[PDB]
This record gives structure tokens, C-alpha cells and sequence, in this order.
């Protein structure tokens, strides 16, 4: 696959021949265990020495890349002839795509790039799946044809909201975007909590949905313990009528004794320990770094002469060190239990604008990493 | 409660203040603990830096340590809006060699010297770090 | 006329209408644009984007301004970036220099389907061949959009667009230069898709909905046919340091006329006026010795003596080279060693114990207790009731003390240094030199803080009569002779003169390189010099060297030319003779016809376009009647003390920083006013710390530039400058938005509809390390302060006699046309400057032959020394107006079109020796080069590989020097010791070795060692040496010696001298 010309007709010790390859071929000029880079110029002049050829000159077909998804989007490629020069490949559009165009073949070319596609796989967003307790607000979003990248507005019911919403600003409508793969942004009108019942009557309650919106909580036994969550988030009423199983460091001090409804202070004997309520599937040494367990302040007696924060249920775990907010990242406090050390482990939130682990040998992308989801890196 | 003999390193030979000799101790102690320790075991306070050659020789001495910080004698004594740094031995503060955005980023009330670069960083006084003293 | 759009950064942008069909295979974008200084970082002037879908985006081509270093934002250049639909990567090509923030630039990006090229001012500055094929298919032609001045992500642009032009074919460079020369309509050609005049911006362009349309103004882009700005060299500082300006002073003897210079000697007296600092005998003897020394160099000195009777100022000790902050520093300083100093507060005295014990204070002051470690006897010695203040107080924190700095002395005296060379006297304990002499290019050279500080103990002494000549040479712009060897940063400094030249070292061709020594002869071996072991023809007898005063007796004529040129340049107020400054450059031939020729010349060397009036603002006026002034009064609030309002003496005059992206002492900072002991407060959140810069003459402004020198590298927020509020004389504050800034180029703001006069600005900052170097206000075209002044006139005199009427008329403008030329005759022209009735020195003469060629004719004539010839007379291209080619440009055609060859893709035979990037390392025809393999190093780590030495060197890597930490990007190209840092290597001495093996053992004619770092620490002035030992096959070491490392010698060549026996 080349044109060769020798300036001397006679072949003798000292003659040279210039070989230049044709279009669509890449040179690989090599020697014995010597892999040199390809010459930019087409012409290479080879001279025989001692009756032998000093180098090997070859011209491979120019390797077009295996047809990527970034070449033609939403297509599957079948190339039986390969990816060499002169080869052809076919592409078939996806199931959520329409094949429009005269020819659906891509040709590998001289320069090493696949030719311009003559068929455009056009993706059309269909009707989105329904969401419970939500109504679609846009009339053109009910159709089966929609532009890709636009937003369709779904409004939740009053009392249903996106979780993480503030009390003062309760937003009851969201939007979902038609994505590139024909799907939509996921969104569920699920509220985390209507309102929390007081701890003095916790334990015997049975609700339809737990603490969720419009959940009727009843306590099995004047008035009764039956209340209904309202639109503003409040109830129409309220509930009415020695712990030897302690932890390794747990201490309880009662200012009013063991009377009904009295509140006693809880503490851990170790200075670097905090008392929390651990779930049954959450151990002591495998608490997740994204989880924020509920810290214990007081033990308050209930109507069944028991303790809402039971002392055995109370675990004194290794508490947060006081080294928070000192422009220093620590591996112990790098969790939501210790506010990710006050956000010092992320560049965008630290005050000195540079992440510095306190030990000089810590995993910067590992244990001493930035795990704050409010940071600009995440 | 005095430190060991193997961990103490004697540094002397600075072109400025060749009479004053420093001791770097790799005993990881806090500011108050190491301050009172080298007050009660030696006859001087923590190191007060007054020029650049002392800072450069101290950085050369502590650049081999695995810990990133060493202790110097700086301490912030004041409240309000305009506080004042001062050394532990009562000498005046005339030399300041800080890092980027260091004295106006809050943080700890004590002053430490970084082993990489030699610039000073505000650090918490309860951190167990190596300390430099002199007598 | 010609109209130009003004895009601002607020979001003003356009898009092309869909009727014009965008090019697919080849295109050419030509646009005259005038950028502003402060830009958004990837600013887009013109882009071809796709709005079809958000998959495989940034396809198309975009021209704009973007920084080379993305993580630092230091070097902003014009770029052209292309990514065709068939390609998998985007290729960006950039210009060769930072963009000029106030000048018209003719950008032209062409692409012919295989090569993408960028032309800046008609000279090709970048090319690439990665992108191939057409840009997009005809099927996808509907969704392609052409945005002007912006993008989808609001990458806006601040500046002027004059002549937009889009072509469906890729023009050659000659057609680019033709369209630059001919700015007319190209719509007659069918290939021209779109050329633009902004008479009707609503015809072919539609603005965005949110972003309003940019305003159309009048431009006058092609205002000048001669570029009147001549840049100094890299080692120079002013227009006088230029080679072509100093060549006229060196050649012509009419420039070195005798000049009378007025200087003032100030002696401090008490109130009784009995005790002089200097006696009248040594004053007269120094004046006689000075007039004896400078009579043969045509400089006349007029002595004035001023008697200052202040009893408090006389009792103090004036410290020349000492600092009041160095007194408390425990490092001993030689210059601060006197009785009134206290021997640096005892720090240079060995009786001072190293411990700090604060003794009890009781009664009278003690001499042993007055030291720093005794805390100045508890302040008893500085009390005025105990003893005298002027002999006992050593505490620099006290308001009244024994010693005083000269910079504090000049503030007390406040001597008008604009008319006399003030001489000051101060004591130096080291006594090896005098005080600090202010250079002519410093901002204080005409202020009250400038002059010469001398030592009165050696004043007019038979062995010390030549120090005032040395300091006067320093104050007239002469460096030391040993500047090119001893007063350099490292061995890689560009000003290290290997050979005598006008652009290196002391900027003198006569003075040979030499180190510093006290001998009156040639020195022998020296370790201070990098590569030069010996020197010959050392100027030991020169006044500027370090020889003794009896040895120094001669001035070179080049130093005389520099002194006369700096007296003409900046020192016009000192001389009582009001003769105007000459036109320092010869007149240039712009063009010739069959019956006429046209001449245009530079402005005079004074830089003033108006007559000299003492009591007005005539020195601020430019070529037009605009007024360009700097911040006369600065005021910033003291952060700790409430309503402190400290006045920065820096950040007032003309900008005077050397490294433009480095923290400096010549700049205002928000945290520089506070003491070291107090905690510097952070700036407030809604506004920030502000600088209030007041200008001397309030006027109607049109432009405002701020030289923001240093910005914070780790800067998460968007804009460093929070806002800029112009203070009007009526009391109204006119607020501008948050302005983006760059490190290198000055921030420039164009002000619209500011009818009221503005006397100052306030610059607000949320950054505490921001440094402002200067501010500059430029007024409108007609200023009432410049209407009173009368401009200079110019008279053209020919060596053949001209006509009486032609010679009689004095030209206001700098253009001359004559029709009185014969076709075969030779004419020498010159121009004399006439202010009133008095005339100046003649300009150098231009010899012109009416038949033969010249500099700007367009034909290369090698007889006149023309390496290139283009008709531009513009220094922005590759060919100068002196018709010599510029640095790293090559001009090919007979009408010289020039291209940037230093970073080009191709390698040519004339750049094999010079360039390591385009070609390989240069090996001669009788030699072969073999590179290392399987090398072993002394120190190995995980971060440093150690096997990166195998094979070809890192030719694309640049050589770094004075670098603190080598952890940026050099670990992937070259090996340095990872485990040992420079302070730890300084503490414990160790030796590193690099053992490199070779596959085929051959003879070693030379050893090529390619380095990317000199090894010089930024705090240590010592040079670094490498020792090379050849190892045999019999395992024997042959020493090749110690060699210094320089970035100039990147492939160090070590020649092996083998004995032939």
C-alpha cells in the first residue's frame, strides 16, 4: 500500500529508495527492538547497508475508533467489516428513538474519523409515569410528544411536600425534566413528618401511616387519644393519661425523683462520649457517616410508668472532639454526627480555603475526605 | 513529668542569635502541657521568633518531622474586634510570618509553625504536637 | 463614519439571523476588536455553537480571550478553539503574548479543512493540524447558531467590535493583510458570506431577550500610521533604555550639549545656627571636585545650600541603610551599630545574654539594662524626666527616640525635589557605601522623597571624593558595572551579560562583564561567577565599580549618553535653560509617490505634547486635549484603630512593580497598615475593605485603569474587586459593578454618561491579599485644563535648501509632505522642535533617495540592513518600523508576511540549533546521540518514579528557577529527590547521585545533560553545581568536573577532553 521510487536504477551497496504511502494508511517505521514514532511526512528514504535493510517500513490501515455512543447517540452499532480504512458500519436507533434519514451507514475515512451520519436518531419523550398525590399542571405534558430538556410541573396536595422542606416555606409544587434517555426526573410527594407527638405519651401509639401526613394515631386503652393531622400541620388535640439496665458510662440524675412525668438528666461518664438512641440494625462501631442519630438530653417518664429513652437503648458512643471549626480536617469528626468537623474537610466550606488533614499521613480521598453534600464538590 | 532524652534534639548555629540555643522535643503534648513541662524541666519558656533566620533554621530543624506542626510561644490575648498576639515570655511581637488568610480566619487561639514552608498557622491549644523550647 | 459596538460584561450579546447559511468546510473570521483589561476568564468574542441537543456539546468553533494557566489565571491570550462533529477532542490554539488591554487587534481565525490558523494583527501566531474534515453536516445546519460577544453560559465580553467579517473560504495570509489594509466592503465577492458595518445592527443580528443590545459608538480605529510607543528592553526601565533611542545619543554629538543642573546640599543646624552637619570647606571642596569630574562630560552643576535650623532634628542620628524594625530583631545587622542605636539594641553585642528576663524598674536609666532582652529598663530610659531623650531612648515603639530614618527625615523637611537634586546626609555603620539613591524611573524622582543620601564623615575627603560622583551616576540612570555578574538573581537571569551589549547587564556596550572587587586590576579566579573563571578588560577605573576612590577616574561615553538622555527625559525641571527636548528618533518615510514623499516623526523625548508652563496642568495633557492623571492622595481606614485613616504613600503614582503577579512592598494591601502584634480584622461581608484614591484635578472622566498586581490564588468567589464607586464633586456616589481582574494586565473601565466631575474613586474588596499598585483617570477629548495650554510646533529642515515658504511654516501635527523633489537627488531631512521662539536640538537626519528604496517601501533591500520589509510601520506585527524582524518571528515573502516559528508544528533548518521544541536536540553531522536506559537513582519514592530519565528528554517542559517546591508537574517528566527537601538537605548534608546506563557502550565525545530546574532555592543566592563521572566497561570513573546549571544552557554540553596518547 505504497509507492516506491529509487533515484538510482542500479542496486548496489549505497543505493537508496524513497517510499511514500497512499491515502488512508499510517506508517510504522521500526527497527530491531526499536519502536519509533510515526513520521509526519509521507516519504521515507531507506538505504540498504551490508546487503540488508536497516529498518522495516510498513503502512497499516488507519484505525478508526470503535463507534462510540458519543459519535451517534441512542444507537447500537454493528460493523461486520471492521474498523479499518474503507470499512462500513451500520447503526440502529433505540426503542425510545425514531430512525429518520436516508442512509444509516457510517464509513471509516482517510483522516481516521467516521463520516457524517445521514440518519438522526430522534428521541421523543412520551407521557410521564403518574405520581401519587400529585396533579400535572401543564396541558401539553399530557401529550405523548414533548421536547427534550423542558420541564413539566407537578403540584402536590396540601400537606404533601418534598422531604427536607422548611416549616416557614412549605413548597407544594415541583418540576420534572425530560432526560436524554427518554425518562424523566423522579419525584415523589412524600412528607417525612406531619408533627411529632410529645415524648411523655410515646410508646403505646398506633397510627395508620406513623408520623406522616393525615395519619390517625390511637393509643389503646372524658376524651380519647385520637387526633387528626390538619392542613397547617397541627393536631386537633393532644394525648393524655430504678433503671438498672444502664450502659458502660451512662449516668442519670433525677432532680424530681422517680415521679410521674419527671425529667431526669442523662450523661456519659467518659468526657469524649455522647448518649444517643441507636437503632436495632445499627451497631456501635459501624454507625454510618451520613447518619445523624438522635442525641439524648433527658429521660422523661411515660403513662405506662416506663422510660421513652430507655437506658439500655441509650448508647454512649465516642463523642465529637471539640476540634470543630478550627480550619482543620479530622478523620474522627468527618461525619454528619459531628457536622463533618464543621465543614473543614471541604475546600469550598473551610475558612482558609485549603483542605489540611491534621495528621500529615491520612487518606485525602478516603477517611479524611469531603463528605458534606452541601459542598460544591458533591 | 519531664520528657525523655532520645526525643530531644539540640539546634544551634544560626547566623543571627548564635548564643541562643533551641531544643525540639517530639513529645506530642498540648500547649499548656508542653509549656508547663518545659517551664518546670528547663529554665525558659517557649520559643519567641523575632527575625527570619531563626524561623528558617527552625523550619530546617523540624522539616523532617512526621507531624505537620510544631509549637511556638505565640498566644492571642484579647477579646472584641482588635486582639493582640503576644509571646509567652513577655517579649514584644515584632516579627510576623503567617500563611495565606491565617490571622483573620478564627480557629484556635494558639500559634503553631508548619513544618512544610515554615509559615505560622493558628491552631487549637489542645492539639498534641511536637514543641520547641529554649533556655 | 465607521461605527463600533461596545459590549459590556453585564450580558449584552447578539446572535446571527438564520437566513445567512453558516460555513461547513472552510471559514475565515476577521474582526477588529479593542478589548478591555478585566475580562471573564473564558471570554468569548465569537462562537459557533449548537442548540440541537445537550449531548456531545462544545462542538463548533469559538474565538475569544482565555488564560493559559487555568488554575492561576495569570496569562490571558487570544484563543481559537475548534471541535468538529467527527472529532473526539477540542483543539485550542493561543497567541504568543498576553493581549494588549487597550489597543485595536485584528483577529483572524481561518480553517481550511486540515489546518486551523490564528492571525493577530496580520502575523500568524498559531497553527494546528489536528482537526480534519468539515465542521458539520448539511443535515444539522438548522440548529447551528453564531453568537457574538457571548455564549450560552454568559461568557461575556468587554470591549469594542468594529468590522465583523465571516468568509466561507479560508483566505491566505496575503488576503488577510489585504483586508487589514483595505477596510472597505467585501460584499462584491461571492465567497464573502457576511461582512459587517454597524450602521444597522437590527438587520442581520438579533439580541437575546434577557441581554440588551450593545451600544453603537464611533471608533476611529485606523487613527495612526506610525506607532509612537517604543518599548524598553527586558533589563531596561524607560524609553531611554531602548537601543534605537540610545543609538542616536551615542552617535550624534549635538545631543550631548553642556547642560546646567541645579542641585541642593542640605545641612542640619540647631536653633542657634552654630553647628553645621557639613563644614563649608568640604562643601566647597566637594563642589570643586564635582565640577572638575563632570566638566569633560558636558554636565554643569550649580550648587545651592539650604540651612535648616531645627534643634530637635540635629540631636538625632540619621540612619541611611538601617530599618527601625530591624532594631528589635535578634539577627545582628552591621548598618545599625552606633551609640544612638544601642548596638542594634544589644543584638550585635555579645554581652547580651540570650534569655529574656524582664527586670524590675527602679530609678535612673542603666546602660546595661537598655538592651532589648532587658526590655529597655522597663521604659525608664525613654522617659523624658529621667534623662535626655535624644541620647538614651532605644525603643523603636516609642514615639520619641534617638535614631531617625532618612525616609522619616524627608517627610519632616518636605523639600521640593522637583527643581533641585537634594543631597541628604546620614550615618552608615557598615560604611562600605553611601545611602540609597533614587533612580530616574522611580516614582519619587521628582517628589519630596527623592534625592541622594550620603555619609558626612567621608564627605570631601581626599580618599573619599568620588562617592558623590558614584551616587550622582546612580541618580542619573547608571547601574553598577558588576550588575551583569554579581547583581543578578541566579545564573539563569536574562540580564546576565555573557558579552557586552546594550540590552544586558549595565546596558552599556563599552563596559565588559566583571564581578565586584576592591582591586584596581583584573581579578583572577572567582567562585561567585557561574561559568566565567577569568575576566579581561575589566573596568576597574570606572566610577560605577567597587574600586577605591583613587582608582575610579573614567566614564565610558555610553554612560555619558545615558546620563544626558536621562537629563533630557525626566530631569527637565532641574535645568534652568528652557530649551525644548529634541525628537530622539529620525523621521520615518511613510510613503512615496512620483512627485512627493510623506514623512512622520516621533514625539520629543520629553514625552510632552504641549508647552512647558509651571503653574498649570500642561504636563498631564496627551497628543489630544485629554488629561491623564494618577491618584494624588490615597486614604484607607486603619482596620484596628477606629477612624485611623492611614495614608498609603504607595498606590499613588505611576505603577512601579517589577514582577506583576507577585506580592510587593510598592502596593496597597488591606492588612499592611496593622502592626505585627495586633490581629488583622477581616473585611466586612456586604462591602469590604476599601481604598479611597483622590485625584488632583477633578474633571469629566472617560476611562479609569487600576493596576491590581496580586490576587489570591485560592479564590473561590467570583470577583476580587467588590465594587468601584466614583465620588462626584456634587456629593453623589456613582457605583459600578463587581469587576473581574487579572494579575498581569491592568483593569480598565470605560465610563459612560458621567457628566459630573469626579475627584476620586473608592475601590472595595472582599479579598485581604489584594494589592493595588496605581490608579489612572483619563478625561474626555476636550478638557478645560488642557485648553489653556499651547501645543508644540515642528519645523522640517532639509540638507538641500528648501523653499522659503515651505521652511517658514511651523507644523502643528507630525506630518510633512513636499512636492519639491527631483527624481535623482538625495535629501537628508530632520525636524527641530519649536515651543515658543526657542528651538531644540536637531533630530537625527533621514537620508532619502527619490528613486531607490527605503524602510517602508514594501521591498526587502539587504543593502540597508533590512531583514524584513512591510509597509505597516507598526510594531505589533513580526516586522518593526525599523525594518528588523522581531523576536521568534520569521518573514518569508518579498512583501514580508511574518509567522511565529518558535512553537510551530514544522521544524526548519534555521531553527534546529535555536529551538528544542520544534526539532530535537541539535547533534552535528559528525556525531550521534544515544539516550539513557534503565537508569538508577539515589533516592526513590512512590511519588518520584526514578525511571523517567529513560529515552528522549522533556523538551516541551520549560526550565524553572528560584522555585520553592518542585511538586507542580515536573515529577512526570524528570527526576528530583522526593524524600529530601531543601530545608532538610540544608540541615543534614547529603549527596545525591544519578546513575544512567546505556544499551550500546560507545565512546563519549560529550555528555548531554538536559535539566528542567536549576535547583536554586528562592531564599538562597548560591548557585548549584553538577558533577559528572563517566563510567567505563572496566568500572572506572573519569571525572568531567563541576558545572553550574543555567536555564540558558538547557541541554548542558560537557566536552570530554581525552588525551590522545
Amino acid at each position: 500500500n505504497a509507492s516506491l521510487n529509487c533515484s538510482s536504477s542500479d542496486r548496489y551497496h549505497g543505493a537508496q529508495c524513497t517510499v511514500s504511502c497512499r491515502t488512508g494508511y499510517v506508517l510504522q517505521i521500526r527497527r530491531d527492538d526499536e519502536l519509533i514514532k510515526s513520521q509526519t511526512g509521507p516519504s521515507v528514504t531507506v538505504t540498504c547497508t551490508e546487503g540488508k535493510w536497516n529498518k522495516q517500513v510498513a503502512c497499516e490501515p488507519v484505525d478508526c475508533s470503535i463507534p462510540d455512543h458519543h459519535q451517534v447517540y441512542a444507537a447500537s452499532f454493528s460493523c461486520p467489516e471492521g474498523t479499518t480504512f474503507g470499512s462500513q458500519c451500520s447503526f440502529q436507533c433505540r426503542h425510545p428513538a425514531q430512525l429518520k434519514g436516508n442512509n444509516s451507514l457510517l464509513t471509516c475515512m482517510e483522516d481516521g474519523l467516521w463520516s457524517f451520519p445521514e440518519a438522526l436518531c430522534e428521541l421523543m419523550c412520551l407521557a410521564p409515569p403518574p405520581v401519587p398525590n400529585a396533579d400535572l399542571q401543564t396541558a401539553r405534558c399530557r401529550e405523548n410528544k414533548h421536547k427534550v430538556g423542558s420541564f413539566c410541573k407537578y403540584k402536590c396536595k396540601p400537606g404533601y411536600h418534598v422531604p427536607g422542606s422548611s416549616r416557614k416555606s412549605k413548597k407544594r409544587a415541583f418540576k420534572t425534566q425530560c432526560t436524554q434517555d427518554g425518562s424523566w426526573q423522579e419525584g415523589a410527594c412524600v412528607p417525612v413528618t406531619c408533627d411529632p407527638p410529645p415524648p411523655k405519651f410515646h410508646g403505646l401509639y398506633q397510627c395508620t401511616n406513623g408520623f406522616q401526613f393525615n395519619s390517625e394515631c390511637r393509643i389503646k386503652c372524658l376524651g380519647s387519644n385520637v387526633i387528626h393531622c390538619r392542613k397547617d400541620g397541627t393536631w386537633n388535640g393532644s394525648f393524655h393519661v430504678v433503671p438498672n439496665e444502664l450502659n458502660s458510662n451512662l449516668k442519670l440524675q433525677c432532680p424530681d425523683g422517680y415521679a410521674i412525668g419527671s425529667e431526669c438528666a442523662t450523661s456519659c461518664l467518659d468526657h469524649n462520649s455522647e448518649s444517643i438512641i441507636l437503632p436495632m440494625n445499627v451497631t456501635v462501631r459501624d454507625i454510618p457517616h451520613w447518619l445523624n442519630p438522635t442525641r439524648v438530653e433527658r429521660v422523661v417518664c411515660t403513662a405506662g410508668l416506663k422510660w421513652y429513652p430507655h437506658p439500655a437503648l441509650i448508647h454512649c458512643v465516642k463523642g465529637c472532639e471539640p476540634f470543630m471549626g478550627d480550619n482543620y480536617c479530622d478523620a474522627i469528626n468527618n461525619r454528619a454526627f459531628c457536622n463533618y468537623d464543621g465543614g473543614d474537610c471541604c475546600t469550598s466550606t473551610v475558612k482558609t480555603k485549603k483542605v489540611t488533614p491534621f495528621p500529615m499521613s491520612c487518606d485525602l480521598q478516603g477517611d479524611c475526605a469531603c463528605r458534606d453534600p452541601q459542598a460544591q464538590e458533591h | 513529668t519531664c520528657p525523655e532524652e532520645e526525643d530531644t534534639v539540640k539546634v544551634v548555629g544560626i547566623p543571627g542569635c548564635q548564643t541562643c540555643r533551641y531544643l525540639l522535643v517530639r513529645s506530642l503534648q498540648t500547649f499548656s502541657q508542653a509549656w508547663f513541662t518545659c517551664r518546670r524541666c528547663y529554665r525558659g519558656n517557649l520559643v519567641s521568633i523575632h527575625n527570619f533566620n531563626i524561623n528558617y533554621r527552625i523550619q530546617c530543624s523540624v522539616s523532617a518531622l512526621n507531624q505537620g506542626q510544631v509549637w511556638i510561644g505565640g498566644r492571642i490575648t484579647g477579646s472584641g474586634r482588635c486582639r493582640r498576639f503576644q509571646w509567652v515570655d513577655g517579649s514584644r511581637w515584632n516579627f510576623a510570618y503567617w500563611a495565606a488568610h491565617q490571622p483573620w480566619s478564627r480557629g484556635g487561639h494558639c500559634v503553631a509553625l508548619c513544618t512544610r514552608g515554615g509559615h505560622w498557622r493558628r491552631a487549637h491549644c489542645l492539639r498534641r504536637l511536637p514543641f520547641i523550647c529554649s533556655y | 463614519p465607521s461605527r463600533a459596538l461596545y459590549f459590556s460584561g453585564r450580558g449584552e450579546q447578539l446572535r446571527l439571523r438564520a437566513d445567512l447559511e453558516l460555513p461547513r468546510d472552510a471559514f475565515t473570521l476577521q474582526v477588529w476588536l479593542r478589548a478591555e483589561g478585566g475580562q471573564r476568564s473564558p471570554a468569548v468574542i465569537t462562537g459557533l455553537y449548537d442548540k440541537c441537543s445537550y449531548i456531545s456539546r462544545d462542538r463548533g468553533w469559538v474565538v475569544g480571550i482565555h488564560t493559559i494557566s487555568d488554575q492561576d489565571n495569570k496569562d490571558p491570550r487570544y484563543f481559537f478553539s475548534l471541535k468538529t462533529d467527527r472529532a473526539r477532542q477540542v483543539t485550542t490554539i493561543n497567541a504568543h503574548r498576553s493581549y494588549l488591554p487597550g489597543q485595536w487587534v485584528y483577529l483572524a481565525a481561518t480553517y481550511d479543512g486540515q489546518f486551523m490558523k490564528l492571525y493577530v494583527n496580520g502575523a500568524q501566531v498559531a497553527t494546528s493540524g489536528e482537526q480534519v474534515g468539515g465542521i458539520f453536516s448539511p443535515l444539522t445546519q438548522k440548529c447551528k447558531v453564531l453568537m457574538l460577544g457571548g455564549s450560552a453560559l454568559n461568557h461575556n465580553y468587554r470591549g469594542y467590535i468594529e468590522h465583523f467579517s465571516l468568509w466561507k473560504v479560508a483566505r491566505t495570509q496575503r488576503e488577510i493583510l489585504s483586508d487589514m489594509e483595505t477596510h472597505g466592503a467585501h460584499t462584491a465577492l461571492p465567497q464573502l458570506l457576511l461582512q459587517e458595518n454597524w450602521d444597522n445592527v437590527k438587520h442581520a443580528w438579533s439580541p437575546m431577550k434577557d441581554g440588551s443590545s450593545p451600544k453603537v459608538e464611533f471608533s476611529n480605529a485606523h487613527g495612526f500610521l506610525l506607532d509612537t510607543s517604543l518599548e524598553p528592553p527586558l533589563c531596561g526601565q524607560t524609553l531611554c533604555d531602548n537601543t534605537e533611542v540610545i543609538a542616536s545619543y551615542n552617535q550624534l554629538s549635538s545631543f550631548r550639549q553642556p547642560k546646567v543642573v541645579r542641585y541642593r546640599v542640605v545641612n542640619l543646624y540647631e536653633d542657634d545656627h552654630k553647628n553645621p552637619t557639613v563644614t563649608r570647606e568640604q562643601v566647597d571642596f566637594q563642589h570643586h571636585q564635582l565640577a572638575e569630574a563632570f566638566k569633560q562630560y558636558n554636565i554643569s552643576w550649580e550648587l545651592d545650600v539650604l540651612e535648616v535650623s531645627n534643634s530637635s532634628l540635629r540631636r538625632r542620628l540619621i540612619l541611611a541603610n538601617c530599618d527601625i524594625s530591624k532594631i528589635g530583631d535578634e539577627n545582628c545587622d552591621p548598618e545599625c551599630n552606633h551609640t544612638l542605636t544601642g548596638h542594634d539594641g544589644g543584638d550585635c553585642r555579645h554581652l547580651r545574654h540570650p534569655a529574656f528576663v524582664k527586670k524590675q524598674h527602679n530609678g535612673v536609666c542603666d546602660m546595661d539594662c537598655n538592651y532589648e532582652r532587658f526590655n529597655f529598663d522597663g521604659g525608664e530610659c525613654c522617659d523624658p524626666e529621667i534623662t535626655n531623650v535624644t541620647q538614651t531612648c532605644f525603643d523603636p515603639d516609642s514615639p520619641h527616640r534617638a535614631y531617625l530614618d532618612v525616609n522619616e527625615l524627608k517627610n519632616i523637611l518636605k523639600l521640593d525635589g522637583s527643581t533641585h537634586l537634594n543631597i541628604f546626609f546620614a550615618k552608615s555603620s557598615e560604611e562600605e557605601l553611601a545611602g540609597v539613591a533614587t533612580w530616574p524611573w522611580d516614582k519619587e524622582a521628582l517628589m519630596h522623597l527623592g534625592g541622594i543620601v550620603l555619609n558626612p564623615s567621608f564627605y570631601g575627603m581626599p580618599g573619599h571624593t568620588h562617592t558623590m560622583i558614584h551616587e550622582i551616576g546612580h541618580s542619573l540612570g547608571l547601574y553598577h558595572v558588576f550588575r551583569g555578574i554579581s547583581e543578578i538573581q541566579s545564573c539563569s537571569d536574562p540580564c546576565m551579560e555573557t558579552e557586552p551589549s546594550f540590552e544586558t547587564g549595565d546596558l552599556c556596550n563599552d563596559t565588559n562583564p566583571a564581578p565586584k572587587h576592591k582591586s584596581c586590576g583584573d581579578p583572577g579566579p572567582g567562585n561567585d561567577t557561574c561559568g566565567f573563571h577569568s575576566f579581561f578588560n575589566t573596568p576597574y577605573n570606572n566610577f560605577m565599580s567597587y574600586a577605591d576612590d583613587d582608582c575610579t577616574d573614567s566614564f565610558t561615553p555610553n554612560q555619558v549618553a545615558r546620563m544626558h538622555c536621562y537629563l533630557d527625559l525626566v530631569y527637565q525641571g532641574w535645568q534652568p535653560s528652557r530649551k525644548p527636548a529634541p525628537v530622539a528618533l529620525a523621521p520615518q518615510v511613510l510613503g512615496h509617490t512620483t512627485d512627493s514623499v510623506t514623512l512622520e516623526w516621533f514625539p520629543p523625548i520629553d514625552g510632552h505634547f504641549f508647552e512647558r508652563e509651571l503653574g498649570s496642568a500642561c504636563h498631564l495633557c496627551l497628543e489630544g486635549r485629554i488629561l491623564v492623571q494618577y491618584a494624588s492622595n490615597a486614604s484607607s481606614p486603619m482596620p484596628c484603630s477606629p477612624s485611623g485613616h492611614w495614608s498609603p504613600r504607595e498606590a499613588e503614582g505611576h505603577p512601579d512593580v517589577e514582577q506583576p503577579c507577585k506580592s510587593s512592598v510598592r502596593t496597597w494591601s488591606p492588612n499592611s497598615a496593622v502592626n505585627p502584634h495586633t490581629v488583622p480584622p477581616a473585611c466586612p461581608e456586604p462591602q469590604g475593605c476599601y481604598l479611597e484614591l483622590e485625584f488632583l484635578y477633578p474633571l469629566v472622566p472617560e476611562s479609569l485603569t487600576i493596576w491590581v498586581t496580586f490576587v489570591s490564588t485560592d479564590w473561590d468567589s467570583s470577583g476580587a474587586v467588590n465594587d468601584i464607586k466614583l465620588l462626584a464633586v456634587s456629593g453623589k456616589n456613582i457605583s459600578l459593578g463587581p469587576q473581574n481582574v487579572f494579575c498581569d494586565v491592568p483593569l480598565t473601565i470605560r465610563l459612560w454618561d458621567v457628566g459630573e466631575e469626579v475627584y476620586g474613586i473608592q475601590i472595595y474588596t472582599l479579598d485581604e491579599h489584594l494589592e493595588i499598585d496605581a490608579a489612572m483617570l483619563t478625561s474626555t477629548a476636550d478638557t478645560p485644563l488642557c485648553l489653556q495650554c499651547k501645543p508644540l510646533k515642528y519645523k522640517v529642515v532639509r540638507d538641500p535648501p528648501l523653499q522659503m515658504d515651505v521652511a517658514s511654516i511651523l507644523h502643528l501635527n507630525r506630518k510633512f509632505v513636499d512636492m519639491d523633489l527631483n527624481l535623482g537627488s538625495v535629501y537628508q531631512y530632520w525636524v527641530i522642535t519649536i515651543s515658543g521662539t526657542e528651538e531644540s536640538e536637531p533630530s537625527p537626519a533621514v537620508t532619502y533617495i527619490h528613486g531607490s528604496g527605503y524602510c517602508g517601501d514594501g521591498i526587502i533591500q539587504k543593502d540597508q540592513g533590512e531583514q524584513c520589509d512591510d509597509m505597516n510601520k507598526i510594531n505589533g506585527d513580526g516586522c518593526s518600523l525599523f525594518c528588523r524582524q522581531e523576536v521568534s518571528f520569521n518573514c518569508i515573502d518579498e512583501p514580508s508576511r511574518c509567522y511565529f516559528h518558535d512553537g510551530d508544528g514544522v521544524c526548519e533548518e534555521f531553527e534546529q540549533k535555536t529551538s528544542i521544541k520544534d526539532c530535537g536536540v541539535y547533534t552535528p553531522q559528525g556525531f550521534l546521540d544515544q539516550w539513557a536506559s534503565n537508569a538508577s537513582v539515589s533516592h526513590q519514592d512512590q511519588q518520584c518514579p526514578g525511571w523517567v530519565i529513560i529515552g528522549q528528554p522533556a523538551a516541551s517542559q520549560v526550565c524553572r528557577t528560584k522555585v520553592i517546591d518542585l511538586s507542580e508537574g515536573i515529577s512526570q517528566h524528570a527526576w528530583y529527590p522526593c524524600t529530601i527537601s531543601y530545608p532538610y538537605s540544608q540541615l543534614a548534608q547529603t549527596t545525591f547521585w544519578l546513575r544512567a546506563y546505556f544499551s550500546q557502550p560507545m565512546v563519549a565525545a560529550a555528555v548531554i545533560v538536559h535539566l528542567v530546574t536549576d535547583g536554586t532555592y528562592y531564599g538562597d543566592q548560591k548557585q548549584e553545581t553538577i558533577s559528572v563521572q563517566l563510567l567505563d566497561t572496566k568500572d572506572q570513573s573519569h571525572d568531567l568536573g563541576l558545572h553550574v546549571l543555567s536555564c540558558r544552557n538547557n541541554p548542558l554540553i560537557i566536552p570530554v577532553v581525552h588525551d590522545l596518547s
